[PDB]
């Protein structure tokens, strides 16, 4: 019955008195917040910059004395988002945050509710690059954890505490699929008080656990690194007395690997401590350097000779050679390979224990 | 301007906008929607697309620049039959003293208005009430890709449209019924856009805790462009693998020969596989191209280990046999591969 | 008095509306527009677009902004009043990303004159979308597209007019790097039509030519060195099969990767180009090569099967191939060069019809 | 004993009169402005984009009569920056520069000071991406010049006229150390008025003289070239009728010498001139060319023999033709190095005296 | 018995009387100003431009003696961030500055307290993108120190002066371990008064000392290089008359430096000094191609007979004891190089350190 307009001048205005300068209960009990997030959409993960980009909901939830009202019956009025600026509002900000902005289409990206017992809901529509630190080794078979920091800049655990809802805390959109990671269902939501020389300061804190999809990096790595050692072993069926035969076939395989380990480092951050993908590079160049010495000692040997018996000796010495090589390295790589990955396996299984 | 009915509007000018709009915002709140508490306001929205293009695959995203227009009939601003005319065409300006429905792109990465003079926004007040108000936007909008089929593939791209703060009870979202995407003679470098699209609808929204949202969405159907990969991908390791069969008429005994002519056709593909990956996303499925770049290294690979039985057959003390067959059924293996691969994928 | 007279003119008594256009409710304003090119600069193939810095100059009569009582003309007034006169809404439907300047202050004119005409310059940097043709790529003409429309005014309101005299202005000694801007420049009438109405636009065309002379050194000579250096295989032993075959091999590998270069700044389009006709004959004739040889191996290889007699009749077939080879290969591809740089002369001069 | 706050309303106030719109002496003589220029930091010199970026202070000084003062005895009265706002200041702005911003990193960095006389000092922190046309003729050992245009927008050579400090117009910061230029110390300061059609504006241009630094370009491509070229020299020594082991060593090094060119070429813009790194690239070719070329003459007169005592004659040829090479091609090269270093010098003599 | 709108106008407020326009004690002593820097993170350190992002907390204190207030019995008030448009703050801006920001994500990021006796204590939350040079002469095992300068633009130092506190001036965070570099604990703080023709005026710096981390270099750069040296030894052991193989060999190890030489100096700006990476690819590169010079000149002794038997034979002699030596002295050779390299490095950096 009475107008709207009057509604919105005679709560929170001049009339009122609403100060949107000074908190609700002004010398007492500190301020409850509640928060809320929905994960639109997950994304950008960057090994080389540590960082992630994400799109959520931000939702608040407080409880303002001041705002209560009982001239209409309706509850839950939703208000307009331009004339936010003279509600009171929390500063809560993003400690790891690195890049932020908000959403402006055609208007506003901003929901403003106010119940009859005062309770606030304050939704805001943001984007966050979020600072991820990340330890790269395990690099191929790596679970990340990934961490949201929300904490105040100025006001302090007297005066504003924030807390996490206790019903769907972090709800991620429906349908969302990372490209290279998978996102675990298990969130953990801890608290982290931050302590200064200004103060104390309330913190609440949601990790992510995700698992990186190895499907890409057998493909273009570890399938590709597989021909260079095979096509080693096709210079042990070759002729003995072909040496530029061999030792071109021996130089073409050990430099090509060496351009494939170089390019995985490409997209990596400069790190100082050795990753998974090394021990797989350093043993494939091991085993066809080490082809490249056995032509050396087949060659070696083979002129040692220069009566007739002393070279049948050594020509049987440099042949038995080659047929045994022929069945010592494919044998030797597989045991090298049973025992990489479930070594690497093992490892994996214990890091899901330690989410 | 004209807020609080433009103070005392002491001014006296003669029927212009200083007194029509001036007297029709007179008691006009923009904070407070039209038919406030009653029927959901409909919402027309229809779209004109200026530029299509720079479709990403590394950061799967499209980038459109479009006009967004919108329709509601707003009781309050009535034109009081003072103007024969059936529109305004009031000063853009005035867009910031007038209610307005808060689309947002749901799927959207970036998104900026544009000031190149002025600002880009048309008003139209028609005199039952409607309310025409048109928009200059860049909008980035995302796209989730299924590269599957890879160099032959079809690929749908949706525009979400829906509300941030009003629920499905106050604010209401529909396509126009006549011609709702209005496109323009455009084309696209590596993509067909066809001139079907589908005007889906729904995609009403449920947030747990604030309730239904309206939403509305157009899907475009891009087709790729096959020409450039069959000059760019397809042709040069075609030519490899011919390179591949030329050992077969040198020397058998030309070890220093044969050999590197084998090594260098299969390290040369591999090479090429890995330039193909740099510009398409770090994807965990198997391609259409990778099947055609695995039977190119299979037949290279193969070419290798052909020369290897013929070394192992001289000296092991004929072998021309399998030089000759080599000649006539690799071409022939390799026809009969290109037969099944391309009848596959049409 | 300075200050008294620009309240006077439009301010609180004046009741001058900057809503309401000048000739409201009758004929629509006339406005001449004039562009002078401060830089031009910044041509990418891949994204099809340029930049330009220009400055933008309006002139409409408004008959209310008339002045008498001081009797100097085209008095200048400070940039700031541009808020309060009423200016046409300029855009360019074409443009991609605008920006002011503002370095230390606005970058703006005001002019009025006594009758009532009104010149508003401003200075602009436009990204602008060109649609290419990127066929004939090394020897094209690239036509550049500038339109400027009314977005929110239609034909009853707002028409747009070119400048009888001086349209579009050049700067002195402006040099594109890449290209030769044209002194000729075609200014045409293209209405627009949507749903909405009827809206003004008017357009000029920037004719381009592309300089050939970094293309010569950097793509038609090194793919022209390749080619000889396959040639220098006709004098190479014919029983050097190591020698022979692995210069074939390496100039068919060197040439595939520099038609890969050639393509990688320009977009991925779906049509033949004119560097690609010269990639594919240049792959053409070092890949005849390598096959040349081949041909000469298997027919000597074909002695050992009058055996003596047998044998003098093949070897001499082999050298008469290699011997007809070494002047063949040179004819040909001058017949070649000779046709392809008539025929594209030939096309270019129609371009220039077309310009 | 004048209160701070009520002397600050007597100037630039309500009461004052002062109309920030209006320039100092109206309908009179132009008002003359001198500025300064700080270089506080001299950097990221781009030859794709032809741009560089410059960050300086920059200060003007203007005598306006109305903002005489006399209750306070100091000679000078620093104010608050915020009161910029309601002062007049001319419209300068740079005509090169391609963008420029303020810097707001803690509060406005500007500074104002005003005298008894009424004379005002005006000093910003700007940073500017100039524009810089660039003659590469010689790509290296090359003196660039680089401009700053300082010109008028909107008011013209009767109202504002610019002008040059007598002493020390430009300043550069202390221990300023370009990381592959050389800043010279004599700065050139010269008019360049402008005429558009819409009047006549004021502008002063200060150019800089930048000198590039050899030491990079010495150990980087120079060096490595040389390499090539001697490399492809141990031909001569290696035996005569090892076909696969020459040939293959002829043709990497061409190669190779080739990818060399390539490199140099991505820093740099698309030019259709010949540059003086081009010159030495060519050469280096050609000798490289000239000793596979060699070897084909030696193994066509080589196998003459056999195929036509003339057997001693022809092998006796071959030998000779490597005999004088191995003295031929290091001293020929000698004559090339003392014939292009020593022109070039004198080229950049001539360089240098046209600064 | 105060209500906070009141104290909120009746302090500071246009009845107050306070302009923020006029600096405290004017036409009085300077001002003098405290500062504090808690450094959240620390990162993405770039040679190729020379800077380094950071992002920081700056606190400063100064005495306000109108701001003062008996009203409340309590020590201090956490006034609204807000307010702060009508407080008057000093202005301090970075000398090395190549970039910054303010951080609206959600509000204003900053704090404003006021103590009773007049002190403000005021907190902002800044990105800054900071220059700092960089020597490069020894590109490996080097120290590099970066320089924060905090500067007043428009007042000189007979108005405001500005100073480092006495007690925890710089403050790191828990962790923040950079991925590339070791951020020291020690920290220099030193005055740099900066002198122009406007005017003297206030200037505090901080130095931060970064050492490079090793063990990437070693792995990716030092390792490979060390592997084509090998890889060249094993030419002495194949046959003395395999032209096509040897030679092969020695090419593409040659060859191959190169390529490794190029790709060091993409991550690298343009200078013109001798680095000391570039000491090693050049030792490097001249042991592979002293190898090449190796079986040139075993080559032409060998065929040097031909241009009776006695002379055959001395030099087939004379051309496998150069192989035999070789194949001792260039491990060795390399062995005894590679002590002198690391150890003087060592003691250079020692040095440094010291300095550091
Ligand atoms: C057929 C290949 C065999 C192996 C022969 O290849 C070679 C050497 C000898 C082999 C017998 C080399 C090969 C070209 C051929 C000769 C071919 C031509 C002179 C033309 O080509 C054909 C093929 C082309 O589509 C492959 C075909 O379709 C068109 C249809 C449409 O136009 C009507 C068009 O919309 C669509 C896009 O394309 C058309 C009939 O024109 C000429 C235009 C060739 C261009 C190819 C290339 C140029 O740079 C490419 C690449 O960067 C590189 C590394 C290798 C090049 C190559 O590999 O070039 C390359 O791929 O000879
Ligand atoms: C077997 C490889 C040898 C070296 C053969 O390689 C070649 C030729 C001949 C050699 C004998 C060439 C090679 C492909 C293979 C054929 C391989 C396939 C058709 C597929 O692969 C299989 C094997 C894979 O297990 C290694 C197996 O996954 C396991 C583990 C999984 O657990 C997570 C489990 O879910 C599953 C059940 O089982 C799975 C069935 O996929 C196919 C996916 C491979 C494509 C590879 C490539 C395409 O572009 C890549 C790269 O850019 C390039 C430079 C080279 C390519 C190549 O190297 O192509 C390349 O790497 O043949
Ligand atoms: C001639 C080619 C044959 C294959 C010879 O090539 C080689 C070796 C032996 C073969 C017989 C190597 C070749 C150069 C030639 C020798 C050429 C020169 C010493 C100069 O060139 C002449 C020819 C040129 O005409 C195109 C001629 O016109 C000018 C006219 C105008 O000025 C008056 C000018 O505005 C216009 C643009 O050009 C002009 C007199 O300059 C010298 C400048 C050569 C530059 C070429 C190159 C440098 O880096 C390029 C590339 O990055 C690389 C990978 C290979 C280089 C190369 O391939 O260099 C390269 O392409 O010898
Ligand atoms: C020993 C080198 C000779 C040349 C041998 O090299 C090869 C082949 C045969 C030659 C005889 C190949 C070579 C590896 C070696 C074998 C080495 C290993 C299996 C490991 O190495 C050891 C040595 C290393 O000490 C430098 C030692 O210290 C650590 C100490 C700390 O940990 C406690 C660690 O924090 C600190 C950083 O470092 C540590 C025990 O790890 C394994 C980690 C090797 C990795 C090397 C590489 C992977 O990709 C790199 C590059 O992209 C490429 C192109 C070549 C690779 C290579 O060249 O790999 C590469 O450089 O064999
Ligand atoms: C190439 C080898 C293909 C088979 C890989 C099996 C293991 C898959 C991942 C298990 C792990 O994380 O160790
Ligand atoms: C508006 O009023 C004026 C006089 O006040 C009148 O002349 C004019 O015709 C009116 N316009 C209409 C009725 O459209």
């Amino acid at each position: 019955p009475m107008p709207p307009s009057e509604f919105l001048d005679k709560l929170m205005g001049k009339v009122s008195g609403y100060d949107a300068r000074i908190r609700p209960n002004f010398k007492g009990p500190p301020v409850n917040v509640t928060c809320n997030i929905f994960i639109n959409s997950f994304g950008s993960i960057a090994e080389t910059t540590m960082d992630y980009r994400v799109n959520i909901f931000l939702r608040q939830q407080w409880n303002d004395p001041r705002l209560a009202y009982s001239e209409y019956p309706d509850d839950s009025l939703d208000l307009d988002p331009s004339m936010l600026d003279s509600i009171w509002k929390p500063d809560l900000f993003f400690a790891n945050e690195k890049g932020a902005n908000f959403h402006e289409v055609t208007t506003d990206n901003k929901l403003l509710r106010i119940s009859k017992n005062g309770n606030v809901l304050y939704s805001i529509r943001i984007t966050l690059v979020l600072a991820c630190p990340m330890d790269l080794k395990n690099f191929p078979m790596d679970v990340q954890t990934c961490i949201m920091q929300l904490e105040s800049f100025g006001y302090t655990m007297n005066d504003l505490i924030f807390e996490w809802d206790e019903k769907g805390a972090v709800q991620v959109a429906d349908g969302l699929t990372l490209p290279q990671f998978i996102l675990k269902e298990e969130k953990d939501l801890r608290y982290c008080t931050k302590h200064y020389n200004t103060g104390k300061f309330t913190c609440i804190e949601a990790r992510f656990h995700l698992e990186r999809q190895m499907g890409y990096y057998l493909i273009q790595m570890y399938i590709p690194s597989l021909l260079i050692v095979i096509l080693s072993w096709v210079s042990f069926w070759i002729n003995m007395d072909a040496a530029p035969a061999r030792v071109g076939l021996g130089i073409t395989t050990v430099l090509t690997m060496t351009t494939q380990s170089s390019g995985s480092r490409a997209s990596l951050p400069k790190v100082s401590y050795v990753k998974a993908i090394d021990i797989w590079m350093a043993v494939c160049l091991l085993f066809v350097f080490s082809a490249l010495l056995e032509y050396a000692a087949v060659n070696f040997i083979a002129r040692q000779h220069k009566v007739e018996e002393m070279r049948k000796l050594f020509i049987s010495r440099a042949k038995r050679i080659d047929t045994v090589s022929r069945v010592a390295f494919p044998l030797v790589f597989l045991i090298f390979n049973i025992f990489y990955w479930i070594t690497y396996k093992i490892i994996r299984s214990e890091d899901i224990h330690k989410q | 301007p004209s807020q609080l009915s433009s103070e005392d509007l002491a001014r006296v000018p003669a029927n212009s906008t200083s007194n029509i709009l001036n007297k029709l915002l007179i008691t006009y709140d923009p904070r407070i929607r039209p038919n406030f508490k009653g029927i959901p306001v409909e919402d027309r929205v229809n779209i004109f697309i200026n530029s299509f293009g720079s479709i990403q695959e590394t950061t799967m995203d499209y980038r459109v620049n479009i006009f967004l227009r919108q329709r509601w009939n707003d009781p309050r601003l009535r034109l009081p039959q003072d103007f024969k005319s059936d529109s305004l065409t009031v000063d853009p300006k005035m867009f910031k003293c007038l209610w307005k429905p808060d689309l947002f792109f749901a799927n959207e990465k970036s998104a900026n208005f544009h000031d190149v003079t002025q600002e880009n926004i048309l008003l139209f007040i028609f005199r039952n009430g409607d309310v025409l108000i048109s928009m200059r936007l860049s909008v980035t909008l995302s796209c989730p890709l299924d590269l599957t089929l890879f160099p032959m593939d079809t690929q749908r791209c949706k525009m979400q449209l829906e509300s941030f703060g009003y629920t499905t009870d106050d604010l209401q979202f529909m396509w126009q019924s006549g011609d709702p995407v209005q496109m323009d003679e455009i084309a696209l470098p590596q993509f067909d856009i066809k001139q079907e699209d589908i005007e889906y609808g729904n995609c009403t929204k449920y947030y747990a805790g604030t309730g239904y949202y309206t939403c509305v969405e157009v899907i475009f159907t891009l087709r790729r462009q096959v020409g450039f990969y069959m000059m760019g991908v397809y042709a040069p390791t075609l030519l490899i693998v011919v390179l591949s069969w030329l050992s077969f008429w040198i020397n058998p005994d030309a070890s220093a020969a044969r050999v590197p002519l084998g090594i260098l056709s299969v390290l040369s593909l591999s090479s090429e596989c890995t330039s193909l990956a740099s510009e398409l996303p770090k994807v965990s499925y198997v391609k259409a191209i990778d099947i055609w770049l695995i039977a190119c290294l299979l037949f290279g690979f193969a070419s290798l280990v052909e020369y290897a039985v013929v070394q192992v057959m001289l000296n092991s003390p004929a072998a021309k046999r399998i030089d000759l067959y080599a000649r006539a059924l690799f071409p022939f293996s390799f026809l009969f591969f290109n037969v099944i691969y391309w009848s596959v994928y049409l």
